């Protein structure tokens, strides 16, 4: 759903940022 | 079904887990969806599941904050159903707890939770702990108050409460501070073998009462001081639950006869009556030495004190014995027996990636400058240990407290977390630490998987290949070698003119590989021989059996025949007592360790010809003087740390360097770049080297290797065929 | 053991091997096994502590008891014969030795099929090729060989059921097998414990193996088989047996392989 899919882009987000 | 097995994971975020695709498919949900996770006792938590190329298809990837929260341990097994009805919050209320805050005082949320939660949309559940790191603290907060329940996400519209006393940790509950697997930075490898041997026996007993399977009782750790051997001893029995206690010699050694022998094995029955349990011996060489090197009486009796205890554990159930010494070679035989101390794993010295990882281990709560770089760092920190490394994170802290915080401190019990937060550690205060520290381990060898790649080395195309040929075809295509009968070659020597990249090539097979590379020096063949300790030959390759797959590299093989008079010298043959060492153990290693032999020799006619015959370096690579696009590639490699102007022409002077090896190149380079920097510097008394520079440069720089010799290792090639 | 009697006080080591020897005589028939002989009683020159060399001589005189105590066999295990006080083989007491080494291809093999009689093993495991590759291993190495196997085919396949629980199905392990795979990976993290030592063994190698030198092989046979196949013919004519031979020419002719086929054929170590 909307609001799971919207902690998701949180979260990669912040893995991307770390890994980048 | 929808039963997983908790391992380990990359992605460090508390909401987070990862699992493989075909188990993604099974439960129906789709990357980015919320799961329930259930654990032990009752106990539950919300994540997120994101996946990755590591996570097997049985396993859940996730970190300590989730294992904690619900009571489960690696090795064990928990349930995962989707939730899609997750939806986020309206107000939360967040506590820090006491254990963790020490030191600072101010508004926690504002340093912490609210970076934490802003933007973040994290799933909580009630009552779960986590970790928020910054200002040199880490801090976990509890989640004590939501409107929504069990669990919502955190939405940055959301109201967060931070009022109360902080909270007393709980005995259902471990501190996330507590030392663990994610404390260790470099040795992963060595591990994962320890893991391997541990984690059954204490996560699942039933397994070895019920199968026929012996377990391992005891596992000895080696290698120089302050490179985590007691780190890990702690992190394993924390993570597995084990029942901890620690020996040391000295303590054990500050006793009185009588005393000692007591104390030691109060130890073992205290970890049996605790048992599932981990004891760890410290300094066994000084608890436990030779005994055929001591005349005391306590010494040899604590000896065999020790042993009998060993040897107890096949009574003792679920107690595994740890120990840690400096060598492996100095303690008493009878422990390495098979039983007591029959598995042992070398630690050594971490490796350049390991030692980036400690430094950023030792620095996730320091906030770092973005000049900081600890990679470069970790490259140039050589012979330096974990306790090094994290000496050098301190130091450099202490630098950054001295500099700017120490004007915003008082002498009191706390310091304001806001402004601990913002204090950030520069370049220059590690480059100050890392002049201040001596690395502990700068005599014993450092083994690792080299950094030279092909593209470092100019030319000898062919010899690239046939190096693959060598070390990767034996076991990348096994099925043709036994379809023809062909028996692999065990190393290779290389012969030629010196300065031809000949230990480049011996690092870059290895790396391309992913083979730790040994290497060996004339100095060491020498100290050797000279100091008629050439045992140490056997350490040597048994650090290549240990650190396999890998390649082990002689130089210098006539570094004794020359310090023997090489030409004139006495009136012997070429066998000495270092190299007879050598081939001894080169017949008593077997390919199957995956472990390949390189020699390196620029005078073949004074070594011993033992080390050419099959079975030995029987395969032998001629690397003459670089040619005409060899040397142009081998100057534009040697330029790379350098500005060169567009108007040099390095095929020019290519074309003229004929007689020039690969490093009498490098002394052109070196000269017209110091030439350059001779001229900057008197025209302050320039931003790149000109063609003049390299002119100039080729007046000043000769050959090594003169014409007779030349012709001499051309016609010592043809002889050879 | 060694560690067990050397561990106690001045007194109670010799109390505590007198009554090993005691219990023997009292449960006759007995044996009494000392493991580590050597720290019990190594070479004398090796030892000048007043309590090492008084647990010595208690040794020396319950072995010597043995002629009273019907019915007792004393066995003692030691690294190497000449690394014990020499006392402990004059006539009687511990005179009869065996020498046990280590097993050879043949051996490691036989090893490796008794550690595997409760094993269920792939059609794809062959202890035949593992007995070749284990090279410098021993009985306890090839002991934990197949446990090493076994732990991963438990990891891939107990841990993969989900199967938690104080005890384990029979039928789960009933379908437990061990694949090649697992034992290559075993073989990986082996490490042989007699590699220093020399291997002694009737060799592989046959006459068959030798490309020409026909006359040579059979001057062999007529040096190393004669004497023993036909000792009355040697007896009868007078004949002094040669005790050896020596071989000279170009080097890489077969002058190892000659020696091995010779021992292989009288199936000599
Ligand atoms: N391999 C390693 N990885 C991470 N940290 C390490 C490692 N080795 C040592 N350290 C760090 O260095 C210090 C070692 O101190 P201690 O635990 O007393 O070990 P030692 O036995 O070397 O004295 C600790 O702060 C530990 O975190
Ligand atoms: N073909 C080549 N490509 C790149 N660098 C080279 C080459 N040949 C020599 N060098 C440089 O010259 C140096 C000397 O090489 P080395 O193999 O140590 O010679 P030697 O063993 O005879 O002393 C190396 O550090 C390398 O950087
Ligand atoms: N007559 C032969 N028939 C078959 N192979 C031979 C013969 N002579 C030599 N070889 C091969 O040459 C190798 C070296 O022989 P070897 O007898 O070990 O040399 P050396 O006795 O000088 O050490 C052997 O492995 C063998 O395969």
């Amino acid at each position: 759903t909307n609001e799971a899919q919207m902690a998701a882009a949180a979260a990669l987000a912040r893995l991307e940022q770390k890994q980048s | 079904p929808n039963r997983l097995i908790v391992d380990e994971a990359i992605n460090e975020d508390n909401s987070v887990v990862s699992l493989s695709q075909p188990k993604m498919d099974e439960l129906q949900l789709f990357r980015g969806d919320t799961v329930l996770l259930k654990g032990k006792k009752r106990r539950e938590a919300v994540c997120i599941v994101l996946s990755d190329d590591t996570c097997s298809d049985e396993k859940i990837r996730m970190n300590r904050v989730v294992r904690n929260n619900l009571r489960v341990r690696l090795g064990d097994v928990i349930s995962i159903q989707p939730c899609p009805d997750v939806k986020y919050g309206k107000r939360i209320h967040v506590l820090p707890i006491d254990d963790t805050v020490e030191g600072i005082t101010g508004n926690l949320f504002e340093v912490y939770l609210k970076p934490y939660f802003l933007e973040a949309y994290r799933p909580i559940r009630k009552g779960d702990i986590f970790l928020v790191r910054g200002g040199m603290r880490a801090v976990e907060f509890k989640v004590v108050e939501t409107d929504p329940s069990p669990y919502c996400i955190v939405a940055p519209d959301t109201v967060i409460h931070c009022e109360g006393e902080p909270i007393k940790r709980e005995d259902e509950e471990e501190s996330l501070n507590e030392v663990g697997y994610d404390d260790i930075g470099g040795c992963r490898k060595q591990l994962a073998q320890i893991k391997e041997m541990v984690e059954l026996p204490l996560r699942h007993p039933a397994l070895f009462k019920a199968i026929g399977v012996k377990p391992p009782r005891g596992i000895l750790l080696y290698g120089p001081p302050g490179t985590g051997k007691t780190l890990i001893a702690r992190a394993v029995a924390n993570e597995t639950g084990a029942f901890f206690f620690l020996i040391n010699g000295p303590e054990i050694m500050s006793k009185l006869a009588g005393e000692s022998e007591s104390n030691l094995r109060k130890a073992f029955e205290e970890a049996e009556k605790n048992a599932p349990a981990i004891i760890f011996i410290d300094e066994l060489d000084a608890i436990a030495p030779k005994r055929e090197k001591t005349h005391g009486e306590v010494e040899r009796r604590i000896v065999s004190q020790l042993l009998t205890l060993m040897d107890g554990l096949k009574q003792r159930a679920h107690v595994i014995v740890m120990a840690a010494t400096n060598r492996p070679n100095s303690i008493d035989p009878a422990l390495r027996r098979f039983g007591r101390f029959d598995r042992e794993v070398d630690i050594g010295i971490p490796d350049a990636t390991g030692r980036l990882e400690i430094l950023q281990i030792h620095t996730k709560n320091m906030k770092l400058a973005d000049d900081v770089d600890l990679e470069q760092v970790a490259n140039e920190t050589h012979g330096h240990v974990g306790a090094d490394l994290a000496a050098l994170c301190s130091e450099a802290a202490l630098q950054a407290i001295r500099k700017k915080m120490d004007l915003i401190d008082l002498e009191d019990e706390t310091i304001d977390a806001e402004v601990m937060n913002s204090l950030a550690v520069t370049m220059d205060d590690f480059r100050w630490a890392l002049s201040q520290s001596n690395p502990s381990a700068l005599r014993e060898t450092v083994v690792e998987v080299p950094q030279v790649t092909w593209e470092d080395i100019g030319g000898l195309e062919d010899v690239k290949r046939e190096l693959q040929e060598l070390v990767q075809y034996p076991v990348e295509h096994p099925d043709k070698f036994l379809k023809f009968g062909m028996t692999p070659s065990k190393g290779v020597l290389f012969y030629g003119p010196p300065g031809c990249g000949k230990t480049l090539l011996a690092k870059a097979i290895a790396n391309e590989c992913q083979a730790n590379f040994i290497s060996i020096k004339g100095p060491e063949l020498l100290t050797m021989w000279f100091g008629e300790s050439e045992a140490n030959v056997r350490e040597i390759f048994d650090k290549a059996r240990q650190a396999a797959p890998c390649v082990l590299f002689f130089d210098e093989l006539d570094s004794i025949a020359k310090a023997r008079g090489g030409n004139i010298g006495d009136g012997g043959g070429a066998a000495d007592r270092v190299i007879n060492q050598i081939l001894t153990e080169m017949d008593g290693m077997s390919t199957k360790k995956n472990v390949f032999i390189i020699g390196a020799t620029n005078r073949p006619d004074i070594i011993d010809p033992a080390i050419l015959r099959p079975g030995r370096l029987d395969q032998l690579i001629y690397i003459p003087l670089p040619d005409e696009k060899s040397r142009v590639a081998i100057l534009k490699a040697n330029l790379r740390k350098s500005p060169v102007a567009k108007d040099v022409d390095l095929e020019f002077l290519a074309k003229m360097t004929n007689g020039f090896s690969g490093a009498d190149l490098t002394e052109i380079c070196q000269r017209a770049c110091k030439l350059a920097i001779r001229e900057s510097i008197e025209s302050e008394i320039v931003p790149e080297i000109r063609r003049d520079h390299f002119e100039e440069a080729m007046r000043f720089a000769r050959r090594s290797v003169s014409d007779n010799d030349i012709r001499k290792y051309e016609m010592f090639a043809q002889t050879l065929q």
